[PDB]
This record gives structure tokens, C-alpha cells and sequence, in this order.
């Protein structure tokens, strides 16, 4: 064993030699020298975050009260017209035209109806929306189960027509809107660019099941947050089809349950008892729910019925007020069969005022008797539904959302208020979508009274889609440094607009079309002072706090111990809540001034794909410089057609954004002239492989244009690991190779190392760019192999990776976790504290169906 | 195909801003002498550890990657749930609701 002193003089020798090599072939000093030499072709502005959260908060706010006003010339229009309008029973002669969504492109006059005559629309291409649409008319959605030739179906169909004028003007205003759609409380949805239905017109293994009333937004503008205490009667006689068809009854009940609604699931024989690990009303949110599912499956039938002790349990829960709760809309669901106690006294002591519902479901194919049953639900303001069989299941839950809708609709115009959606996956492919929803009610007798039969149900609810696109376009994020970005935020909790929101179903467990809802705290690292941030956010308060907190790379793989400011307002007339994470060397950017005519194209020139020995191998991060410009995956022609609408540019004035344009052309010529003056005149050096630069605007430059093919770095330069870690330490970071990945790999790629730049314009301090060199791995085990080998001598960074050994054996699985090969070493070292961790979850990663 | 899924995942980062760190490995009945040294103005640390072909204490690894587990348990964060807070207004409870409509 070497003294201390002895291998800490080689350790400084091995540091200093990184070091030296590292600032020599990189070329930091000299970028810098570039930056600083021409502050005249830029000027350094700030980002007053204040300020930006300020004006994306009232630019979102904006948006949304544009689609809210939608919302409200749609329902007035629907309410308006509806009340205006005339049963029927004959419409052969008077035939109501419509496109039904779930048609055959097939000129083929023989797909029609009786009663009503069908549209054949002509669909031209949109990539807003993606798909085939036609801005003459609305498509109707119908689903399987319910004919669409009946009464109601075709007075339904006769008097939305008017929707379809309204839709058309809804758009001609707001050029940007998407599907705007009528969910009929007859099953009808009407949605405005008539196109297919998504993927369920007339195709085999494919069984169209959507119904408009079973959507979340539906069911969210349809009526108030409830709390339902599902009781199940797993007695006896329950047993066989009873329970099966009970607990799918339960399962398809939870389904139409919002992270708003509060449940609970209760099954009582002889004694009631709770069917999960949970004690009380809980939040009605993906994974509550499914172990509320998973309870229920796994219940039994076995004993006499007592209704009293299953009723006392039932309102006992539901007035436990130590926990959080929806203090509104209570409810009891009873899935029972059949009986003969009516329980008066129960319901006379617990519900007397009648605060509480009692919803009665006689589920199963029997006979015992329903008088019981259907008194319940008579004397408690509720229901009483009957579900025989696999088929009925999924209709009655719909219809007690039906019963609940009354007391909103008796409030006439508090009621007709704007609500946004969880943000989930649209039904007609987007994406990530939000929908704000506006209930549409009966107006037929008005002001000349009448008897009111049906008149304190709801028509439907309107909806307009807003997809997070949308959202993220008046939150613009190249200003800043990679490392902040805007944030969004519910009443619950769950990011709205976050970089570590994907478009993907939230996961629940292990495996064997609900809401993507990730809570804040579940998509970053959560600290302390970020629960409060949060509990400050949600309360709908501006703030500011800057902290230390825990960053974990883009990687997945290491973590850094970042400097950030999160100032935050509210959305105003809105729950949402908009906030800023932003560095502390990100205060400032750089704004390019090219106002020559002729700088610009003196910097564009050195872009063009035939130079590519006088300057290094370039890519172009694909963003938004403007709209002719299509971004592809293929980024040659991305550069390509980039340089193209380079070509002819002075036209577009006001077509296509100065500021990213500027920017990127004059980060091409720093980059280029960099290469030039400092890498083409020494044009190789034996330790490094790859030497290259990375920068904030987009251009990354790698040199030998050999090793650039070798490069499999994301072009967008805001989406790089490695430069976004590099921008938080102020050193050097070796960025470890993937262990076991099929391409460049490590021998024939390298090691990255990379340093940010650290300029000074008028003593504020920046980092435009980050110099990275791919070290080669033979000269550097050469270098290091002057050393004692056999026994080992290691070289670990940040996350405990094998950048190598000395034993010539562990340098072929290059790259990997050295927990992989010798795990009591670093476990010990853990516990000596020269290794933290953390342990985080990521609910919206895909996973391999285990058995 | 395939399906989502709850993935705990783990990284690791340097704890302590002292930069030497030595000590002898307690492993199985043997002895394993190290030395860690971290490289100034850079993320690496040098592990001089002298001892190999000795017993075995690789019992179980450290797998920092993506393994598939199940989430938090959900009975525990029922009892001290995150903040929240609910609609503002809500319609129930009208006393000129019709209620002979049971069925
Ligand atoms: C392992 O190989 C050699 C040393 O065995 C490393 O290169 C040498 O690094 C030392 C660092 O102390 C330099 O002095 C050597 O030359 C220097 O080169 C720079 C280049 O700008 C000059 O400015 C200096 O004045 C000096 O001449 C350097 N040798 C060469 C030929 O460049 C090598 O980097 C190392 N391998 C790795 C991967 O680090
Ligand atoms: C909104 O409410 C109005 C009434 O409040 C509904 O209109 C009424 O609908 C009922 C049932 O569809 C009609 O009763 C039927 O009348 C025909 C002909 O008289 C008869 O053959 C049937 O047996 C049945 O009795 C009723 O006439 C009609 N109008 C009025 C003034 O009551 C309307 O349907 C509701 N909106 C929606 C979308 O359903
Ligand atoms: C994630 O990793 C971080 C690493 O910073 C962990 O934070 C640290 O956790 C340890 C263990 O709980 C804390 O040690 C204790 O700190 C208190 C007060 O500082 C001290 O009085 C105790 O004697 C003990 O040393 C440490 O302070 C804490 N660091 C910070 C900055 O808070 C964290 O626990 C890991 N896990 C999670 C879920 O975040
Ligand atoms: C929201 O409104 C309040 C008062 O109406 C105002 O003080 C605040 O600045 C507004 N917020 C934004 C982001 O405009
Ligand atoms: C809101 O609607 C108006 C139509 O008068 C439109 O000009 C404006 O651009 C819209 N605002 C946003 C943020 O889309
Ligand atoms: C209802 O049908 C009749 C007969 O075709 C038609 O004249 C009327 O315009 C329809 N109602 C609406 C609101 O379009
Ligand atoms: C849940 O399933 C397990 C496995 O069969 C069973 O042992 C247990 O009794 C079930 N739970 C109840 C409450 O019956
Ligand atoms: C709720 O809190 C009160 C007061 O702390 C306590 O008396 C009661 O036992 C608790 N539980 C229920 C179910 O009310
Ligand atoms: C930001 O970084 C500096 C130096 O890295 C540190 O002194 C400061 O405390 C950090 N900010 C906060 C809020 O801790
Ligand atoms: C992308 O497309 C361009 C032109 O179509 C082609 O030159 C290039 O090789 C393609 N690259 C990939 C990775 O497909
Ligand atoms: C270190 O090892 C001891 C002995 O195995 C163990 O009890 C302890 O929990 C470990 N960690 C710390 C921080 O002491
Ligand atoms: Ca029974």
C-alpha cells in the first residue's frame, strides 16, 4: 500500500494532466476571448422573471378566456335553439342530414338510414389536427349501442344543426381552435371538423366503446364533486352471477370518478366492514382507485344480510370530517340484489334532513323481491337502477350522474361556469389535451311556466380541447438557460405544463384511457422547501424563493446540486397556478443584433453541408425559427431546408422571428470561427478523439466530421444531458458511456468531458456555450498505466461510474455502474457518506408485462 | 404490447465536499484496504483500493437503473395526504328538486 502522500501526488499529477488537456484542446480560454472580444454584434438583457411569469401567466389567461367565450356563444346558442324546438315523430319525409362519424370513405349510396339522409363529406389534410378534416359541417358520434334512428336520436340530430353554424363561426375568430364538440345526454356527440371517428368506423377486433357521458369532461360538467360510499352486499345469495356482475358494476362506478370526488367501498354480511386497506373517504385519484378495484375483485360472498349495520357503517363514514373531503354531493350506492327490510329507523336517525342520497342498484338476474330496493332511493332523494346483466353495467352509472345534475341545474346562471380537465389523451388523436366544459340546459318553458316534466336535467355539456402545444407556445423557453423552464400547476397539485411531462398513461403498478395526472412533487426531486413552494402555488399566490436544491440530469443517471429561483404567480380567473424555474447564471442572455442585411448572411454562409472540413460536423436544433421551416427527425434535411429559407429571408420581415434566427446564425459564427482560428490551424491532437462545442442557440459543431457519425447526441441542444449537467458544475464532468448499448460505443467514440463558458459582458456573468472533448480511451489508459496495476485503481465520478481501471479487464465493460461489478466497495463507501442517493419513482415509464 | 409502470430509479452524486477518504473494506472474514481521492476542479474520484482475488462479499449488487417496483404504498398516503384544495362552489341540496322520480 502506497503512502497517502505518494498517490495523492499521482492523483495530482493524473488531475492536472485532465485539466491541461481538457482547456488546450477544448479551447475555453479562447471561446471566451471570442465572447468578450465582440460585445458590439450582441447586447446582454435580463430575464426578469418576475416579469415573464407575469406575461405568460396573463398570455395563458388570455387563451383560456378565449376558448371560455367559446364555450359561452356555444351553450347560449344550444340552449337558445333546444328551447325553440318541436317534437316529432315523422322524418321520412322531413329527413335530418348529418355525417355520422363511423362511416365508409366508399362512395356507397347504400349506408344510409330511413329516417335520415347521410352526408359524404370531402376531407382535406390539416396537421393541426393531424388527421382528415372538413370545415363544412360537424360529424355525430352514435355509439354501438344505441340505434340511430330512434325519436329521441333524430330530434336530437334535428335541432344541432345550429351547432354547426356556431361551430363554423367559433372558428373563423379563433383560427386556432380545436375540436369544439356538444356531448348529448342522449349518448350523441357533435363535434365540429368533421372527421373519421379515431380509429373505430368498421374494423375487426375493434369494438367501439366510447359513450360522451363516460368522458371525464362530461362527467366533470355534468354535476358537483361527490362523495360516494359504495356498498357492496357480499351476503350469500349475492354469490355466483350476482358478485361477478357486481364487481364489474363496482369497477365501471369507480370509472366515473374525478380526482375531485372522494370514495370508499364498504361490503356488509351480518357486519359491515371496509373492502380495502383504507378506513375513510378517500381521494378518487388512478392509484386509490385501482386499489379500490383490486379490493373488490378480491371479494367474497359468504353470510346473512343485516341493512342496518351496512347503513350505519355507510353514514358513519360519511360523517368522518377529520380527513380531507369533497364536503359536497354525499352519496350512498347500495349493490344489492334483493330484500325485505326497508330500514326506516336507520335512515329516519342518521339521514333526516336528507343531506345524504341513497342510490339502490338491483344488480343480478333474480327474484327476490325490489320493494326495499326502490324504496330507499324514494325516501332519500336518490335512484333506483337495475343491472340483469353484462351490458347494463355500464349505462346506470351515467344515469345517477344524470339524477345528480338537478340542484345544478335548479341555480340557474351560477351554475354556467367555465371548468378545465385533467389533462389526458384525446379521444381523436392530439396528444395531451385539456377541455373546458360548459353544461347546456333544458329552456323550453320559460317565462310562460310550465309543468316542467323533464326540465331539470341537462341537454349535454360543451367542450373545447386546448392542447398542451398550445399551452407551451406562449411559455417560450430559449430565453433561457436549459436548466429553467415554466411550470404549471393544479388545485390538486398535478402539472399542468411541466418538461417532465411526457404524452403517456400514467402507470399504477405492476403490470400483469385515463388522466395523465402527475403530481408536482412526482415529477422532479422533492425537497422540503418544494412542498411549501407547492402549498404556496396552490393557494393561488405569487412568491419568490431562491434555494439549493437536488437537479436530477435528463439522463437519469446522476444528479447535481443546482442553484435555482422559483418565482410563481396565479393564472388570474383561472385554478391553475404558472411558475418559473430559473438558474442563477441564467439572469441574463444574449441577444443577438444583426441588423447589417449582409452580417447575417456573412455568418449564414458557413452552415452550408459542403464546408464541412473548414468548420466541424454541424446539426440544427429543430425549434420553431419559422413556419415554412417543417422540422423533421432526419436533421440533414432539417440543416438543408434551413439553409434554403436562409437563402431568401429579407422578405420574410414579418413573417419568421428575428430573435432565434440572430441568435443561431451568430452562435454559427462564433462556433465556426472558434474552429477555425484555434482547431483548423492544429487540426489534431493525439490524446482527444472528438473535440467539439455545444451551444445555447443551437449550433454543436463537432471537429473531425468522423467522429461527428459517431455522434448520437439529441441536435436540440436544450435536450442534452451532458450540457445541461455541464452548465451547473463550474468544473469539468466526465460523462460516462452507456454500458451495453448497441452503436458508437465507447472505444470508437470516447468519453465526454465538457466545461462551461464563463464570460463577463459589463460584469454579468453568462454561459453561452459548453466545449466538450471526447477524450479518446486508449491514449488515456496509456497515460494511466503508468501506475500500479495487480491490485486495482479506479477512476469513479458523480454516480459512481467506471470511467476505467488499471485492470485492462474492467475497461471492456467501459461505462457501466461499478455496483454492477464489485458492490461491497461502494456500499461501504455510502456508508463512509462519500456517496448520497436518492430514491425517486417515475409513474410514466414503459415496462416489460411480466407474468 | 407494452404497459406502464411504476420504476423506482436511483443516482447517486458525491455527499461530502472533503476530497480524500481512506479506510480498510470490513468485508466476509478478509480485509480490503482503499483510499479515495478526489481529483480537484473535476467530477472524478480515485479509488485506490489494494486488494483482489480475495474472498467474495458480493452478495447481492447495487442496480442503479430503471427496475420495475410497485409505487408508494398507497395506504400510508391516505393518512397524511399531500395539500389539496377542492372546487370553491357546488350545487347540492335544493329544496325545489323533484324528487318523485326514483324509478
Ligand atoms: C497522457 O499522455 C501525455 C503525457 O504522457 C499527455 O499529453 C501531455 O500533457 C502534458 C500535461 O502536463 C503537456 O505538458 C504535454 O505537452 C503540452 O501541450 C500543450 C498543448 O497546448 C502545450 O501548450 C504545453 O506547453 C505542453 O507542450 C502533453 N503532450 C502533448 C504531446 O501534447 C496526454 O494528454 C495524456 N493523455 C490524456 C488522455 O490526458
Ligand atoms: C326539454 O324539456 C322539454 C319539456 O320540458 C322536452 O320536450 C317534451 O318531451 C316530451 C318527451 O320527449 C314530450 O312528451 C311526448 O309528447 C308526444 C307528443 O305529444 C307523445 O307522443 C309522447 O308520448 C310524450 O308524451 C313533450 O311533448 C315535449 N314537449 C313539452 C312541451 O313537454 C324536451 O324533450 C327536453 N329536451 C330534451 C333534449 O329531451
Ligand atoms: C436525497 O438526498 C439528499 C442528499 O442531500 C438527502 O438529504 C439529506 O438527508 C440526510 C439524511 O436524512 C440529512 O442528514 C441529517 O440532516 C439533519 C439536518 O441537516 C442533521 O441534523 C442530522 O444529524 C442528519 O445529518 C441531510 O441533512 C439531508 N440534506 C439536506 C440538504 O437536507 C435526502 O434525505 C435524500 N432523500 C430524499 C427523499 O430527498
Ligand atoms: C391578477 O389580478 C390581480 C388583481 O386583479 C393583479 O394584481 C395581478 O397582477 C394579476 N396577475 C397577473 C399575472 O396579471
Ligand atoms: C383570442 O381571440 C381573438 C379573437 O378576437 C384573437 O385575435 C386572439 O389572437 C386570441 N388570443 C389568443 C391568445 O389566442
Ligand atoms: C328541425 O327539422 C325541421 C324539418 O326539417 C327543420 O325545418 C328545422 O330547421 C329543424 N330544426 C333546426 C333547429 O334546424
Ligand atoms: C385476498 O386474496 C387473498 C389471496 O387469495 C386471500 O387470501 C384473502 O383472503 C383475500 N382477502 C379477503 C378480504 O378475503
Ligand atoms: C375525529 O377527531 C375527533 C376530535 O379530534 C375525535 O373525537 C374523533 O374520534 C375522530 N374520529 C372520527 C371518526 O370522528
Ligand atoms: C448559489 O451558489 C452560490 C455559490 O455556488 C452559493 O454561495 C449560494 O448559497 C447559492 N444560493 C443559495 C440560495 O444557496
Ligand atoms: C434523412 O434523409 C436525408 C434525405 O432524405 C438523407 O440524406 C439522410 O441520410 C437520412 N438520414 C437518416 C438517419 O435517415
Ligand atoms: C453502516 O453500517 C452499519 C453496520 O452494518 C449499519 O448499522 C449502519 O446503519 C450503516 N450506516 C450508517 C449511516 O451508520
Ligand atoms: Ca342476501
Amino acid at each position: 500500500f502506497p503512502s497517502a502522500v505518494t498517490i495523492k501526488s499521482w492523483v495530482d499529477k493524473m488531475q492536472e494532466d485532465l485539466v491541461t488537456l481538457a482547456k488546450t484542446a477544448s479551447g475555453v480560454n479562447q471561446l471566451v476571448d471570442i465572447y468578450e472580444k465582440y460585445q458590439d454584434l450582441y447586447t446582454v438583457e435580463p430575464n426578469n422573471a418576475r416579469q415573464l411569469v407575469e406575461i405568460a401567466a396573463r398570455d395563458i389567461e388570455k387563451l383560456l378566456s378565449n376558448r371560455s367565450k367559446a364555450l359561452v356563444r356555444l351553450a347560449l346558442e344550444a340552449e337558445k335553439v333546444q328551447a325553440a324546438h318541436q317534437w316529432r315523430e315523422d322524418f321520412a319525409s322531413n329527413e335530418v342530414v348529418y355525417y355520422n362519424a363511423k362511416d365508409d370513405l366508399d362512395p356507397e349510396k347504400n349506408d344510409s338510414e330511413p329516417g335520415s339522409q347521410r352526408i359524404k363529406p370531402v376531407f382535406i389534410e390539416d396537421a393541426n389536427f393531424g388527421r382528415q378534416i372538413s370545415y363544412q359541417h360537424a360529424a355525430v358520434h352514435i355509439p354501438t349501442d344505441i340505434y340511430e334512428g330512434s325519436t329521441i336520436v333524430l330530434n336530437e340530430l334535428n335541432w344541432t344543426s345550429a351547432l354547426d353554424e356556431v361551430f363554423k363561426k367559433n372558428r373563423e375568430e379563433d383560427p386556432s381552435l380545436l375540436w369544439q364538440v356538444f356531448g348529448s345526454a342522449t349518448g350523441l356527440a357533435r363535434y365540429y371538423p368533421a372527421s373519421p371517428w379515431v380509429d373505430n368506423s368498421r374494423t375487426p377486433n375493434k369494438i367501439d366503446l366510447y359513450d360522451v357521458r363516460r368522458r371525464p369532461w362530461y362527467i366533470q360538467g355534468a354535476a358537483s364533486p361527490k362523495d360516494m360510499l359504495i356498498l357492496v352486499d357480499v351476503s350469500g345469495s349475492v354469490s355466483g352471477l350476482t358478485l361477478k356482475l357486481i364487481r364489474t358494476s363496482v369497477s365501471e362506478m369507480l370509472e366515473t370518478l374525478s380526482d375531485d370526488d372522494f370514495v370508499n367501498v364498504a361490503s356488509f354480511n351480518s357486519n359491515a366492514q371496509d373492502v380495502s386497506c383504507f378506513q375513510h373517504l378517500v381521494q378518487a385519484n388512478v392509484r386509490n382507485k385501482k386499489v379500490l378495484k383490486d379490493a373488490v375483485n378480491n371479494i367474497t360472498a359468504k353470510g346473512i344480510t343485516d341493512y342496518k349495520k351496512g347503513f350505519s357503517f355507510a353514514f358513519e363514514q360519511l360523517l368522518n370530517y377529520n380527513v380531507s373531503r369533497a364536503n359536497c354531493n354525499k352519496i350512498i350506492m347500495l349493490f344489492t340484489d334483493g330484500g325485505e327490510e326497508r330500514a326506516q329507523e336507520i335512515f329516519n336517525k342518521y339521514n333526516k334532513d336528507k343531506k345524504v342520497r341513497v342510490f339502490t342498484f338491483s344488480v343480478g338476474q333474480h327474484n327476490y323481491d325490489r320493494g326495499p330496493i326502490q324504496w330507499m332511493a324514494c325516501e332519500n332523494k336518490g335512484y333506483y337502477y337495475e343491472i340483469p346483466s353484462i351490458g347494463a353495467i355500464r349505462i346506470n352509472t351515467q344515469e345517477y350522474l344524470d339524477v345528480l345534475g338537478r340542484p345544478m341545474v335548479l341555480a340557474g346562471d351560477k351554475a354556467k361556469q367555465v371548468q378545465w380537465t385533467n389533462v389526458y389523451l384525446d379521444a381523436l388523436e392530439l396528444g395531451l389535451v385539456i377541455t373546458g366544459t360548459l353544461p347546456v340546459f333544458n329552456i323550453t318553458g320559460q317565462f310562460e311556466n310550465k309543468t316542467n316534466l323533464k326540465n331539470q336535467l341537462i341537454l349535454g355539456v360543451m367542450g373545447v380541447d386546448v392542447s398542451l402545444e398550445d399551452i407551451k407556445r406562449l411559455t417560450p423557453r430559449f430565453t433561457l438557460c436549459p436548466n429553467g423552464y415554466y411550470f404549471a400547476i393544479d388545485p390538486n397539485g398535478y402539472v399542468l405544463l411541466h418538461p417532465n411531462l411526457q404524452p403517456k398513461p400514467i402507470g399504477v403498478g405492476i403490470p400483469t384511457q385515463e388522466p395523465v395526472t402527475l403530481d408536482f412533487l412526482d415529477a422532479e426531486l422533492e425537497n422540503d422547501i418544494k412542498v411549501e413552494i407547492r402549498n404556496k402555488m396552490i393557494d393561488g399566490e405569487s412568491g419568490e424563493k431562491t434555494f439549493r436544491t437536488l437537479v436530477k440530469s435528463q439522463d437519469e443517471r446522476y444528479i447535481d446540486k443546482g442553484n435555482r429561483t422559483y418565482t410563481w404567480t396565479p393564472v388570474n380567473g383561472t385554478d391553475y397556478s404558472l411558475a418559473l424555474v430559473l438558474p442563477t447564471y441564467s439572469f441574463y442572455y444574449i441577444k443577438a443584433k444583426l441588423e447589417e442585411t449582409i452580417t447575417q448572411a456573412r455568418y449564414s454562409e458557413t452552415l452550408k453541408p459542403d464546408n464541412f472540413e473548414e468548420s466541424g460536423y454541424t446539426f440544427i436544433a429543430p425549434r420553431d425559427y419559422c413556419n415554412d421551416l417543417k422540422i423533421s427527425d432526419n436533421n440533414t434535411e432539417f440543416l438543408l431546408n434551413f439553409n434554403e429559407f436562409i437563402d431568401r429571408k429579407t422578405p420574410n420581415n414579418p413573417s419568421c422571428n428575428a430573435d432565434l434566427i440572430n441568435r443561431v446564425l451568430l452562435d454559427a459564427g462564433f462556433t465556426n470561427e472558434l474552429v477555425q482560428n484555434y482547431w483548423s490551424k492544429q487540426k489534431n491532437i493525439k490524446g482527444v478523439k472528438a473535440r467539439f462545442v455545444v451551444t445555447d442557440g443551437g449550433i454543436t459543431r463537432v471537429y473531425p466530421k468522423e467522429a461527428g457519425e459517431n455522434w448520437q447526441e439529441n441536435p436540440e441542444t436544450y435536450e442534452d444531458s451532458f450540457y445541461k449537467r455541464s452548465l451547473d458544475n463550474d468544473n469539468y464532468v466526465f460523462t460516462a458511456p452507456y454500458f451495453n448499448k448497441s452503436g458508437p460505443g465507447a472505444y470508437e467514440s470516447g468519453i465526454m468531458v465538457s466545461k462551461a463558458v464563463e464570460i463577463y459582458i459589463q460584469g454579468k456573468l453568462l454561459k453561452p456555450a459548453v466545449v466538450g472533448i471526447k477524450i479518446d480511451v486508449n491514449s488515456w489508459i496509456e497515460n494511466f498505466t503508468k501506475t500500479s496495476i495487480r491490485m486495482d485503481c479506479v477512476i469513479l465520478d458523480d454516480g459512481g461510474f467506471l470511467l476505467m481501471a488499471n485492470h485492462d479487464d474492467y475497461t471492456n465493460q467501459i461505462g457501466r455502474f461499478f455496483g454492477e461489478i464489485d458492490p461491497s466497495l461502494m456500499r461501504h463507501l455510502v456508508n463512509i457518506s462519500v456517496y448520497a442517493f436518492n430514491k425517486s419513482y417515475d409513474y410514466q415509464s414503459v415496462c416489460e408485462p411480466g407474468a | 404490447s407494452k404497459q406502464s409502470c411504476i420504476t423506482e430509479q436511483t443516482q447517486y452524486f458525491f455527499d461530502n465536499d472533503s476530497k480524500s477518504f481512506s479506510g480498510v473494506l470490513d468485508c466476509g472474514n478478509c480485509s480490503r484496504i482503499f483510499h479515495g481521492e478526489k481529483l480537484m476542479n473535476t467530477n472524478l474520484i480515485f479509488i485506490m483500493v489494494e486488494s483482489k482475488g480475495t474472498c467474495p462479499c458480493d452478495t447481492r449488487l447495487l442496480i442503479q437503473a430503471e427496475q420495475t417496483s410497485d409505487g408508494p404504498n398507497p395506504c400510508d398516503m391516505v393518512k397524511q395526504p399531500r395539500y389539496r384544495k377542492g372546487p370553491d362552489v357546488c350545487f347540492d341540496n335544493n329544496v325545489l328538486e323533484d324528487y318523485t322520480d326514483c324509478g
